[PDB]
């Protein structure tokens, strides 16, 4: 059916692979210790075009730890497109322009089946609350990556199109030159019975490194949480600057929050960077802003997240809004190493700022919330009348004071 | 005892130096950023100018380009505190001009007693003015210019007075309000020496022509150099401004609510009429006794007080606009001590109440927009109006015993 399916089973212990049952028409697995599932669906469509599109969804509230076979997706539902002629207005979200792409962002899950080209329907178990999705649309191919966790016994059989399965375990590594070892199996085209599995070894140097284990390298703090402009403080005093390592904070903010890009050197802000206009004056321009902010090593770095004024409505109340910036250190590596692995590939996103030969070390992703109150839109008449009456009385009193005879 | 003028100047210089050293040491060591945001804006504009680029690329920079040109030695010479030194020098020049003005006036107009030291120390020995000058605020420079042209009017140097008046008008648009009184004085200033209307009218035309030509030449030169953005950000902003951030002004909440609405109310476009009416009414009092410099100074002080009080925006930095004129008003004042104490107490109490409401709103997110902020603004405006009326009564009483000592 012009479908190709690739399944990846990331385990934690070598003995866990023993528990895997290989029946003549499938593979039955019972979870042992928080294994990871990576599903890759590939389609071929004509779709004559010369642009790339990315649709990445990661649950903001998700607490799942990233694996070596998964990229660090930007939190929330994001759509990037590098085309400079088509218009991006899906779901009523105004795009944000950047020298490489137009981007749409949201913090709540949206339906994806209406965006997938060709009107293709397939047996996808959309589980937005417990899975991470990444859809890549190319000139002639469509790829769908789903990262999930197994919490129950599952049986994999011959799905639509060609099917290939691979179970891997992470051997000894030094957070570089990562080696996976395990089994690879394929499904016959003429029958629903599995083939003969073979030993396989994959060697690759990742460009997405996770150091989120322990040792509180760069603690994150938030001060003035109740205030309108809470301060985000990052501690890098104990870490010395390296030759090619530069730390950064990447934040996708809504239209009600902006960052003064002149606070720190080497900060880039795309979208609504206006420092004066309120929320109701720039709400319809775009969905917000994307900011990448550099940090100075050896000293505490402070970032201010200002908030605008919201349009008054009936029954005055506050409109708390949250966002999650991510802290990552980017290091340049010589242009000889092959920074390519079969699992994930570079594409549009926050990686488009940096070059091709970069490696990211993700440290912390502490989330922030801002409370913004608005008044009641029923006191306009009272305010008008009181203000004008007071002003008129004051000028009348001053005029009376002026007319006083001399001597 | 009686302080010596030389000793007063020396102690003022010592205070300025000590505060500057405090500032530089605290900036270097403490992570509190004593320097104000305005100095950061000016420094960024100076950097843009030094890199052969328009200073208006820096957001929220609406000053004239001359400020950035003056601060250029920040980047021409590798230091950051040069603007602070220039502002401190301007503040010292302002104090010296105040002392010289009082000394010259005491020998031409009959005065009550000897009070040069106290009235000079009102400005030269104020930690508030010291903090304003040493934090990078540029107001002092404007203040200096003002005194300069006024001094040129005292010593019958009308041409340089007109040139400096035009320069100050170019720097900030508000000194235009001084045009109506000063002109009258100039005419009378020549009627008491030469009994020929021709010479006085010619001198008035000369000073008007000089100030107009200086203003127009500076405007044309700046526009030609820096494009339409200069004209926009310098002139049209005051026309399309929608300042809604909390401030001492009475029109704050009204302007916020009006900016919320898409169509302005009919009785909401006359926010400029009361200010013009009261300014003209206060200006007309100069006719009581022309050819008098103390009366002119009092009229200018009342005009500045009324303009700041009725302005659509008013913060803690707008007070200095009239504080410079405080000594000349208070040299021959007749207010009882209890009345002055009452005025000061009411002023400070209203300011403290508004500051508490604003701090609650900013650092706690509470909804104190309609009931809290508006009432505090109304109370502050009423107190300011009462103080202005009292000062007008004071100047009307003063105008009596300010006879000349002509032979
Ligand atoms: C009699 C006579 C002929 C009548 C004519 C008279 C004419 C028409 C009235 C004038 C009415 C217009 C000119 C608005 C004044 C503009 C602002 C008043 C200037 C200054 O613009 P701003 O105040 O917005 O700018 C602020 O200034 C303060 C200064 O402390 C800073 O702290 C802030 O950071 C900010 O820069
Ligand atoms: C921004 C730059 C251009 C400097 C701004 C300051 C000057 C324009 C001011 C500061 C000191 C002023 C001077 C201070 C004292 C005098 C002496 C004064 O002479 C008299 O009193 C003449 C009558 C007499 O004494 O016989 C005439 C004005 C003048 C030159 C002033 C002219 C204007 C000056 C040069
Ligand atoms: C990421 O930031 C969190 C902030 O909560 C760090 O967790 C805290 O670290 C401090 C040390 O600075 C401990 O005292 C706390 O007990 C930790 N937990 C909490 C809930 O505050 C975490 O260590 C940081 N991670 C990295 C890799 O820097
Ligand atoms: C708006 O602000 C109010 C005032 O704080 C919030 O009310 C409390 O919020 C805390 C947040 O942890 C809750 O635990 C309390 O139960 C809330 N008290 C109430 C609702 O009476 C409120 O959460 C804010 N956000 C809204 C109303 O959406
Ligand atoms: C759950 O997963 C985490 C990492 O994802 C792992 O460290 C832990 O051991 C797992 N739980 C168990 C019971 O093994």
């Amino acid at each position: 059916e012009s479908v190709r399916h690739r399944i990846a089973l990331l385990f934690a212990n070598e003995a866990d692979i023993q528990d895997v049952e290989t029946v003549e028409d499938g593979v039955i697995v019972f979870p042992n210790s928080n294994i990871t599932i990576q599903d890759r669906w590939t389609y071929a469509i004509d779709y004559e075009l010369d642009s790339i599109r990315r649709i990445s969804w990661r649950n903001p509230s998700s607490t799942r730890q990233f694996s070596v076979i998964e990229s660090r997706l930007a939190p929330g539902f994001n759509i990037y497109s590098n085309d400079k002629e088509a218009r991006l207005n899906l779901f009523g979200i105004q795009p944000v322009y950047s020298p490489m792409y137009k981007s749409l962002h949201s913090e709540t899950w949206k339906s994806i089946n209406e965006i997938l080209p060709g009107g293709k329907n397939l047996n996808i178990p959309w589980n937005p609350e417990l899975c991470d999705y990444d859809i890549l649309i190319t000139a002639n191919t469509v790829q769908v990556f789903s990262y999930c966790s197994l919490v129950e016994k599952k049986k994999f059989v011959k799905d639509a199109g060609k099917v290939e399965i691979g179970l891997f375990h992470v051997d000894t590594e030094d957070e570089e030159d990562i080696n996976l070892s395990g089994l690879r199996c394929t499904w016959e085209d003429t029958s629903n019975n599995i083939g003969k599995c073979e030993k396989t070894t994959l060697f690759y140097k990742p460009f997405h490194l996770y150091v989120d284990d322990s040792s509180d390298i760069a603690p994150i703090t938030i001060e003035n949480t109740n205030g309108l402009h809470p301060k985000m403080k990052i501690d890098l005093s104990g870490i010395r600057k390296d030759k090619d390592c530069r730390h950064f904070v990447f934040s996708q903010l809504p239209s009600e929050i902006f960052v003064d890009k002149f606070q720190s050197p080497g900060s880039i802000v795309f979208g609504l960077d206006d420092l004066e206009l309120p929320d109701y004056k720039v709400n319809s321009l775009s969905w917000g802003s994307e900011s990448i902010v550099t940090l100075k090593e050896g000293q505490i770095n402070e970032i201010t997240y200002f908030s605008r004024y919201l349009e008054p409505k009936e029954r005055a109340s506050n409109k708390t809004v949250g966002f999650e910036p991510i802290l990552f250190k980017a290091c340049q590596v010589g242009k000889e190493e092959d920074l390519s692995n079969p699992f994930y590939s570079r594409s549009l996103g926050y990686e488009a700022y940096f070059s091709e030969n970069t490696k990211f070390y993700h440290i912390n992703s502490t989330s922030v919330h801002v409370n913004i109150p608005y008044p009641n839109k029923n006191d306009i008449g009272n305010i008008e009348y009181t203000t004008f009456g007071i002003v008129v009385l004051a000028i009348c009193y001053l005029i009376y004071k002026l007319l006083r005879p001399s001597r | 005892f009686k302080l010596g003028t030389i000793g007063l100047l020396s102690l003022a210089v010592l205070l300025r130096i000590a505060f500057f050293l405090f500032g530089v040491y605290q900036d270097e060591h403490f992570t509190v950023k004593y320097t104000d945001i305005d100095y950061q804006v000016f420094n960024d504009a100076a950097w843009f100018v030094a890199h052969r680029k328009s200073p208006y690329n820096r957001d929220t920079y609406r000053y004239t380009p001359l400020l950035s040109w003056l601060l250029l030695p920040n980047h021409m010479i590798p230091w950051f505190h040069f603007g602070k030194l220039i502002f401190v020098l301007c503040d010292l020049a302002t104090g010296v001009l105040i002392l010289q003005m009082l000394k010259k006036l005491k020998s031409k107009y009959r005065y009550g007693t000897d009070r040069m030291t106290i009235m000079a120390a009102i400005w030269l020995l104020n930690p508030m003015v010291i903090t304003i000058s040493t934090r990078g605020n540029a107001e002092s420079v404007l203040c200096f210019l003002i005194l300069s042209f006024l001094y040129c009017f005292l010593c019958e140097q009308y041409l340089l007075g007109g040139l400096l008046f035009g320069l100050s008008i170019h720097f900030k648009i508000y000194p235009i309000i001084y045009a109506l009184p000063i002109a009258i004085y100039v005419a009378a200033a020549h009627y008491n020496k030469t009994q020929s209307v021709f010479k006085s009218s010619f001198k008035l035309f000369l000073v008007g022509f000089s100030t107009l030509i200086v203003l127009i030449l500076l405007t044309v030169f700046m526009y030609m150099l820096y494009g339409d953005k200069f004209i926009d950000q310098t002139y049209l902003y005051h026309i399309y401004r929608t300042d809604h951030r909390h401030n001492f002004s009475v029109w704050n909440m009204l302007l916020y609510f009006n900016s919320a609405l898409p169509k302005t109310s009919e009785l909401s476009k006359f926010v400029f009429l009361p200010q013009m009416i009261i300014v003209l009414a206060i200006s007309l009092t100069q006719l009581r006794r022309p050819s008098s410099f103390p009366l002119l100074c009092n009229v200018l002080f009342l005009e500045t007080f009324a303009f700041v009080t009725f302005n659509k925006v008013c913060t803690s930095q707008y007070f200095i606009w009239y504080l410079i004129f405080l000594p000349f008003v208070l040299y021959n004042t007749r207010i009882s001590m209890r009345r002055g104490i009452v005025m000061l107490v009411v002023w400070v109490a209203t300011q403290a109440l508004w500051l508490r409401q604003g701090y609650l709103l900013e650092f706690e997110g509470q909804n104190v927009f309609y009931p809290g902020l508006f009432c505090a603004s109304v109370g502050f405006f009423v107190s300011n109006a009462w103080i202005l009326g009292q000062f007008i009564e004071d100047t009307i009483i003063q105008n009596d015993y300010v006879y000349r000592i002509e032979p």
